[PDB]
């Protein structure tokens, strides 16, 4: 990633080494081991001194325990259950879990079937045991290698719908995954089953345009008509937020416009008059 | 149709059936649809040739 | 992109702690190195067209093979020889970038990051460039200390090639 | 993942009735045409790296802004990523050739592929230039007969030109 | 500004006026009368 | 639309307290510098068409693929659209020069501008080559001391070079 | 938000034409006007607590009604009198904002944009504020030209109230 | 727009058979309960402006950041927009009370309502605080007996507490 | 991560030509000014905890709703999170002081920072009150001369006041 890393908030993760638990521990690494585990598994939510899992930390320091068996214990611990499982849906958990340990977003519907039946018959305490005792963990993450961010790199068996939904997961480096305006509901559960992939929107400060998230009844992703255009060069553009005159004039902000070609330039001025900011212009 | 054709016209032939289907889908805005009605020849042979 | 200043940043950011005295001395060191290096930077840009056309001919002298046999890989045609000054013209750019950056940062991303995968495809033999740079290693004409540090980034790109 | 055998199942399952003898006779082409499928994919993947590197000199022939400084395919990591994606379409094409139906290519190659070019900055429509500059080399390698006995594989070949045409149209 | 993106048009503020469709439409033989003289 | 006068308002409104006499003295530069703003925009728009046509020979000097057949700036309508967009940046630049803060240029010129070059196919990074090939002619025009009594108008030239540098960086 | 500079922009942008001489003279006038105006800005912020507590008592003197009857609307309780210095404290802010902006811009959006709809709901009678400002109109103590322009934005908010 | 009479139609139409006498007897509650529907909406809309302004002092009681400077409900136009939206839920609630089924409220009040709070910046979850601070005043006004003869108001009333609970949950 | 040395590279790389001797002489200020950079960050981080706790009594001086019951900085975990974020800006500020260009602070401190205050409920604009209540203590500690030999340290103090001004403006 060059010149998309500074916009999408991915330049800290692009050139970031892995922790690499050298098998004979010194003290200089193991606290930096534990910090980098708590940043990805808890998703940048900060640890308190009381909620440090002090007993668990000692075991991690000891040689017998692996990184692989330590990240089971923090996820089994009620700290991880306090921020996440306490205020989440079942499908909210599976997209969060697959973010927290494998480091991506679920690409197909078949893995959400196959985890909900195992959640009910066996429990959640063995449901976290299915993610850690998986082949996609063991191929890239060793027993001494910590988990890290695997959605950007090609990751040999990937989908291109999965690359769109990882920017849907976290809003950059600052985000703390309960730090998200869409709160208690789940995001990917709608776009998993209807199998359309939404627009990658960057995190903000670099990106001006952020307000748009995928609406409940959006216009089609491709249009079939000619869109009343002399020339068949349709464009589809998405807006963040419209502060026009009130309730009758703009009943709904962040809506999308399927617009033919000879009047694209006259409408981009019309969106900037209303206050709306363009998110994504795809062709159709 | 009523604003554009004044009720009597709706007929069968005058209505572009395709545009109505698109409007329900939401592919084309209503403002885009009246443009497609006014830039129709069922409007053009009706209003423009006589006026 | 790597820099001894930005190595003092990212090592301080993953620890989650402030800029202590043990990262400020890392940037202190770079400034001393940087003053010497810019003298190597002025030594190369003044000899831009001299070094490129000198080293491009230095490839053809040791390798008479690439000037004769027809093919899209070699430089029998003029468009090969036009793309000859493309590559070695681009090689001396990033060497001059790596001296002003003070690190191997821009040389890492711009040149040697995917270099082992292109040369397996386009039949660009890496022994061509590795002895192109050896002519630049000998004929830059620099002296003093800056002649050593300009010699450092040259044979860093050599070990990435071979 | 789907097939020409299992789309017929799922077409019949959504009706929910036994398959007719009219239906199976049309499917009996495929067990005869499986002789013809199985080597046209073997022809492509044998010359897979020759197609990619020759068509790497075709998009870069016509549009020299890509190795221009400041271009999007400019630097070595970016150019290695171009070749990383120049044959990531060919495996998903040759999966659809063996399967016979494009539901593998449509959920793994093209599902949301257009979205990233609006995200990264890499030009979407330029990939659609070079992808159908592969199919004239892909059909042209698969069509010629050397060694294998002559046969009417033209109908199957149209399928192959359709899958590149589908994948190029859904990018740009 | 007035009709917005997604409203059908309508006569605005027709409180003391005639509806437009009724008031305004789209529109704007000596041998016959001698032929009826023949009949 | 914002200003240097109204960003100070909105900075103080989000604090929600009266403006200090330390704050207004720094703003009293602008009523003195409004003598210097008001003619540097008048210098640019007087020579607006000379800047555009001279910098039309600079992007087309260095990158001759644009009038090459098959190029993206190739045909007459496309080339007339280049000049249609070669000075659509200059009005939005000179709006930000008069306003003094770039919130006009950032919601009308650069807001989603990068998105269309990934949509159309026109190279985004090539526009960033020619836009800062305007500013050496734009600052150059502003710099000459002929006519008006010598004054230190150089201080806001670093503002003028900043606005072209902002607009070029957010395209490519 | 309105400003005589940004009126020269938006009138130039809807026409789709450059900044001619007929918009630069619009920003010329504001600059001359601004110097006189700032002097009214320093005259009000120095008298912040003097004008607010002077005008808040000036409401209660002419209106003894709002200090006596119980209700959430009036200021019989201290929380009403605490919200008394909220409103008139917020009134003098935007008047000082409108002088430094040079226009009625921030006074348009921040104060009088939805003011006719709140007062119909919360029973805030607009005759309370319209005579609160009349005390600020008389007791600001400004002189010269800045006393006129500070008097201009005061009775612009009056006509929006009544 | 739907009803309790027309959802029964559309439930029977998707089956496509005549309505049973078991079905119509359950619907015969509604013609008896239409005596009870028709005044509980009349009780709400009679005291509609009293509910809104009293619950405007309840969200603003608990969360005083909203009239804090820099808040999102801060300025006069913003605060007039709060009251513009404080009773835009009550008409859509009282539409669903008269209709008896929430398909009017779900395509006009809540359809994509959550999306704008992620677009504008106004806090979504704060509206869900004040909306169920209306229902304790809405139920509390609709339940108390004054004048009207005693009746089983509560069974219908649970419905009224369900519609506020649906509308508050689908905002935050 | 970027630098003043590597932004000059990337500015020259997107042009794609050797650096001029006019360019390097302007960069030769920085190797002279690296004597002046390297202790102004050392001045800040030496008194880092004194700045934070003194400015914790400045936002909490002016806005006493934060330790009011029901406030957003109210409880002990919330107040410990305030101090957790009161110096998470100072390390990202002092990173940008040492680097000399704010591309470290803009992808790690401010990239999407405003988005969480619209998500959590914590007031965004109140943090912008207290952050530029740090810089009068930050500049005031970095400017005074005791012991250290006199030098023109004023030149990059305007840089240091710019980085706090950038970080405060992009929060509220
Ligand atoms: C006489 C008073 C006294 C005590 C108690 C003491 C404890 C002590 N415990 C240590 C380590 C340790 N102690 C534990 C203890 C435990 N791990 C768990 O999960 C359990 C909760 C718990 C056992 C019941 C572990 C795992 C370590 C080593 C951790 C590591 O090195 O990574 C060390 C580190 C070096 C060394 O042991 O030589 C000391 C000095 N020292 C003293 O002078
Ligand atoms: C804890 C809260 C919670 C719920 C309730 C939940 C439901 C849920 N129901 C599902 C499917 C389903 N649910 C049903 C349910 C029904 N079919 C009928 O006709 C009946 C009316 C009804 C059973 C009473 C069916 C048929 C499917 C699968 C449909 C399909 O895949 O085609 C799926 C799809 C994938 C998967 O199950 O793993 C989820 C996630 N998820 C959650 O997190
Ligand atoms: C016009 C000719 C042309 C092409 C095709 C092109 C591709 C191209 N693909 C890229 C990345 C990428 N491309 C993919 C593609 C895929 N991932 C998968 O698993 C799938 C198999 C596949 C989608 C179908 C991914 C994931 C990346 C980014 C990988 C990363 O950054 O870690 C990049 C890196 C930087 C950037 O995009 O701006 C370029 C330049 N450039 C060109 O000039
Ligand atoms: C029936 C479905 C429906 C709803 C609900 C709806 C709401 C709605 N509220 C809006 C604005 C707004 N809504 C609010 C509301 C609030 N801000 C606060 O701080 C308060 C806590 C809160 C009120 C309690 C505000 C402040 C705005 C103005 C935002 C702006 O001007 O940027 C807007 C656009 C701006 C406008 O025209 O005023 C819409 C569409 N529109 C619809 O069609
Ligand atoms: C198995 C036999 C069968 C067919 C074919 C069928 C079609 C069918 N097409 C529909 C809508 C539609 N169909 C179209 C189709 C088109 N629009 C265009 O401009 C193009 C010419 C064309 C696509 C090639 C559109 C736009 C709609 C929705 C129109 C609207 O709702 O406004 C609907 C409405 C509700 C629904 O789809 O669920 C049905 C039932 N139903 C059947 O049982
Ligand atoms: C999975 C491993 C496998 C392969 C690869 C395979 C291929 C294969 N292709 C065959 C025939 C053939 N294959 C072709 C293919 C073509 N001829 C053309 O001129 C066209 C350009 C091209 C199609 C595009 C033809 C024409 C025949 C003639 C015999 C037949 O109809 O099968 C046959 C018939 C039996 C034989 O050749 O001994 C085999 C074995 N069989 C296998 O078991
Ligand atoms: C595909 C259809 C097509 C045509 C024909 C076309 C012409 C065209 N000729 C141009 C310039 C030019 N045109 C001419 C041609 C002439 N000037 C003279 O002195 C002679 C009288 C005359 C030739 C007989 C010259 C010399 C220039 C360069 C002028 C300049 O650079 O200012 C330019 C502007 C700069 C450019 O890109 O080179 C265009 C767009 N463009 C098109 O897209
Ligand atoms: C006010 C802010 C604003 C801008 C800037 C804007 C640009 C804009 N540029 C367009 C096309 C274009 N713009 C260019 C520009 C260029 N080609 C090159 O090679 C050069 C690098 C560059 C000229 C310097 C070209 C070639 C097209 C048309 C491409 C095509 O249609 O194939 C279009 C397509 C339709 C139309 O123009 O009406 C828009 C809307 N719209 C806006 O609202
Ligand atoms: C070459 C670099 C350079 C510039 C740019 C420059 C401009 C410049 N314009 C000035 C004055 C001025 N400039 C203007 C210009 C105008 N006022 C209007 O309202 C009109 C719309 C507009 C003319 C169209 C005016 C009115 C003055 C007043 C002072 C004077 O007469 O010089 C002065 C007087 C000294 C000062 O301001 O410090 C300077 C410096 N001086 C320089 O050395
Ligand atoms: C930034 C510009 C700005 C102003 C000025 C403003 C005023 C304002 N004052 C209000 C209430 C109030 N206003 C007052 C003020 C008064 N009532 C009296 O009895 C006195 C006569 C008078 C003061 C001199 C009081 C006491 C309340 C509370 C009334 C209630 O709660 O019903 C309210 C409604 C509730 C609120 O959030 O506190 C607004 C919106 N809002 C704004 O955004
Ligand atoms: C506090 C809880 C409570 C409620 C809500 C309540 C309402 C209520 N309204 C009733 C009657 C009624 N309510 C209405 C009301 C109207 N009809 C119309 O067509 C008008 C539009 C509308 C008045 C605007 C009418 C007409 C009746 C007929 C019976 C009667 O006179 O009471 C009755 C008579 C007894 C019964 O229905 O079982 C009840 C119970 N009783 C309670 O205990
Ligand atoms: C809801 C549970 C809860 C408690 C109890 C709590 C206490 C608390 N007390 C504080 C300060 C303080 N605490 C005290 C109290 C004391 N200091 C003394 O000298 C006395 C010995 C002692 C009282 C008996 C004082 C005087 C301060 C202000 C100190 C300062 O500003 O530095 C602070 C930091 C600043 C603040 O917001 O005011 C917290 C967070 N916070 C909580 O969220
Ligand atoms: C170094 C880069 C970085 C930053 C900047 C960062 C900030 C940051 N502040 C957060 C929370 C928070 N931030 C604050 C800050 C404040 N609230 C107030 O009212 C005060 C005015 C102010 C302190 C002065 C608070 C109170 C929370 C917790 C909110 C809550 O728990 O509801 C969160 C959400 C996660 C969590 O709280 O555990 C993040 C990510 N995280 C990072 O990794
Ligand atoms: C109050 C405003 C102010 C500042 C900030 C200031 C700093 C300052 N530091 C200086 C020198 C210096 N400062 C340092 C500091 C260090 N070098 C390292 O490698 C260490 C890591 C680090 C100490 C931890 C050094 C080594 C010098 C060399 C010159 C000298 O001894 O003063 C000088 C000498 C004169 C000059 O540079 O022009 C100045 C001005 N002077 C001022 O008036």
């Amino acid at each position: 990633i060059t010149t998309a890393a500074s916009r999408l908030g991915t330049e800290p993760f692009s050139d970031a080494p892995k922790v690499e638990l050298r098998p004979k521990a010194s003290r200089e690494e193991v606290e930096s081991v534990i910090r980098a585990v708590y940043r990805h598994v808890l998703g940048n939510d900060y640890i308190l001194a009381s909620e440090r899992l002090v007993s668990a930390e000692s075991l991690l320091r000891d040689g017998n325990l692996t990184v692989r068996e330590f990240v089971r214990s923090v996820a089994k611990s009620e700290l991880y259950k306090k921020k996440f499982f306490y205020n989440s849906f079942q499908t909210r958990l599976i997209e969060l879990n697959y973010k927290h340990l494998l480091g991506r977003a679920p690409y197909d519907e078949s893995e959400v079937v196959y985890h909900l039946d195992l959640y009910q018959n066996k429990g959640y305490d063995a449901e976290i045991d299915s993610y850690i005792d998986s082949w996609e963990y063991q191929s890239n993450f060793g027993d001494n290698v910590v988990p890290y961010y695997r959605g950007f790199e090609t990751q040999v068996g990937q989908k291109t719908a999965g690359f769109n939904r990882i920017f849907r997961l976290y809003r950059g480096y600052a985000n703390s995954d309960r730090a998200q305006v869409e709160g208690t509901k789940s995001r990917l559960a709608r776009e998993l089953a209807s199998n359309k992939a939404s627009t990658i929107v960057g995190p903000s400060g670099t990106n001006d345009s952020w307000g748009f998230r995928a609406s409940a009844d959006v216009a089609p992703k491709k249009n079939l008509g000619n869109a009343v255009g002399e020339g068949d060069r349709v464009y589809r553009l998405e807006v963040t937020g419209i502060r026009s005159p009130g309730y009758p004039s703009v009943r709904r902000s962040s809506t999308v416009f399927i617009v033919p070609y000879e009047r694209l330039s006259d409408k981009i001025q019309q969106v900037h008059k209303q206050g709306g900011k363009i998110v994504s212009v795809t062709s159709a | 149709y009523r604003q554009v054709f004044s009720e009597h016209e709706i007929l069968k032939f005058n209505r572009q059936k395709t545009l109505e289907s698109q409007v329900k889908n939401g592919s084309i805005s209503v403002r885009d649809f009246i443009r497609g009605l006014a830039k129709s020849e069922a409007f053009y042979r009706l209003v423009v040739s006589v006026n | 992109v790597k820099t001894p200043i930005t190595e003092a940043i990212a090592a301080a950011d993953t620890q989650g702690r402030f800029l202590g005295n043990t990262e400020l001395q890392s940037a202190r060191g770079r400034y001393e190195r940087a003053a010497a290096s810019l003298e190597a930077a002025r030594g190369l840009t003044s000899n831009a067209q001299r070094l490129i056309d000198g080293a491009t001919q230095a490839v053809y002298q040791k390798f008479p093979y690439t000037t004769q046999t027809p093919g899209p890989q070699f430089a029998a045609d003029s468009r090969g020889k036009s793309k000859c000054a493309r590559d070695v013209g681009h090689y001396l750019r990033i060497i001059t970038y790596s001296l002003v950056a003070g690190g191997t940062g821009p040389l890492d991303e711009y040149l040697i990051a995917g270099l082992a995968e292109i040369n397996s495809t386009f039949d660009l033999s890496p022994s061509w460039y590795v002895e192109a740079l050896k002519h630049i290693k000998a004929n830059h004409g620099l002296s003093g200390q800056a002649a050593n540090e300009a010699n450092t980034y040259i044979d860093y790109a050599i070990n990435a090639l071979s | 993942t789907l097939d020409v055998f299992t789309k017929v199942v799922s077409q019949a399952d959504s009706r929910g009735e036994f398959l007719s003898n009219e239906q199976l006779d049309a499917l009996a082409n495929v067990v005869k045409e499986g002789n013809k499928r199985l080597d046209v994919v073997n022809r492509i993947t044998s010359n897979a790296s020759a197609i990619v590197t020759n068509a790497a000199r075709a998009l870069f022939e016509e549009q020299p802004q890509l190795i221009a400084p400041g271009g999007n395919a400019y630097t070595n990591r970016r150019m290695a990523a171009c070749l990383r994606d120049m044959e990531i379409i060919l495996r998903y094409v040759t999966y659809a050739i063996l399967a016979g139906d494009a539901s593998v290519l449509d959920d793994r190659c093209l599902n949301g592929l257009r979205e990233t070019y609006q995200a990264l900055g890499t030009p979407g429509s330029s990939v659609a230039v070079g992808v159908q500059k592969m199919k004239d080399a892909a059909v042209g390698i698969a069509n010629d007969p050397n060694g294998i006995t002559k046969g009417d594989c033209s109908q199957l070949i149209s399928e192959v030109a359709s899958y590149f045409d589908r994948a190029a149209a859904a990018v740009g | 500004k007035n009709f917005g993106e997604n409203i059908v048009p309508y006569q605005r503020k027709r409180m003391e006026g005639r509806p437009h469709n009724l008031v305004t439409p789209r529109y704007g033989d000596w041998r016959f009368t001698l032929d009826k003289f023949y009949s």
